[PDB]
């Protein structure tokens, strides 16, 4: 219980990171897509 | 636990640092 | 304590993380 | 327990991109 | 701890660390970009003042000179 409460900013924390990453490369592939068109 | 602080603290900042560029 | 879906969502993402970037 | 091996070697993986791409940019 | 275990707190510290510095140099980078963000400001307002007054130092004088002849 505790445990978590100490770790739960560090896995929210992580999650946002991924959250972001997984975002990033998304709209990079959208990006490649748009180059590819042209 | 001296070694989960500072990974939970370096965790947060990464955070942060990401959450400034996202409004940036 | 590793079942909690966020703690298995986090996982998940640091291995996600690792494959892309290689 | 995939959680203990996969994702520390997961971690250490970046890590060890991090500082490639640290010292490839020393030599830069 | 495992000597792994060890070098994946290690590891996360040293991502930490290493875009800690990056913020300080992108930090100390964007002070010059601003020095030269001002001095173009400076330089815009002289410089079409410039063009103002020289175009009219030149042409002024005789532009007036033959007004006056009018």
């Amino acid at each position: 219980q505790e445990l978590f409460n100490e770790l739960k900013p560090a896995v929210d924390g992580a999650n946002f990171i991924v959250n972001h990453m997984r975002d990033q490369n998304n709209y990079n592939e959208e990006k490649d897509s748009w180059n590819r068109v042209a | 636990l001296p070694e989960l602080r500072e990974v939970v603290s370096s965790i947060s900042y990464i955070a942060r640092q990401l959450q400034e560029q996202e409004d940036h | 304590l590793i079942k909690h879906p966020e703690v298995k969502s986090a996982i998940e993402g640091i291995k996600y993380i690792a494959e892309t970037m290689k | 327990a995939p959680e203990v091996r996969c994702c520390v070697d997961a971690v250490n993986f970046v890590a060890e991109s991090t500082r490639d791409q640290e010292a490839t940019g020393e030599e830069v | 701890k495992h000597p792994e275990v060890k070098s994946a707190i290690e590891g996360i510290k040293y991502i930490a660390e290493t875009m800690k510095s990056d913020q300080e140099s992108n930090n100390a980078a964007a002070e010059w970009k601003y020095v030269a963000m001002v001095m173009d400001h400076i330089l815009l307002g002289v410089f079409m003042l410039v063009c103002i007054i020289g175009t009219l130092a030149v042409f002024a004088g005789r532009l007036i000179e033959l007004n006056q002849q009018g």
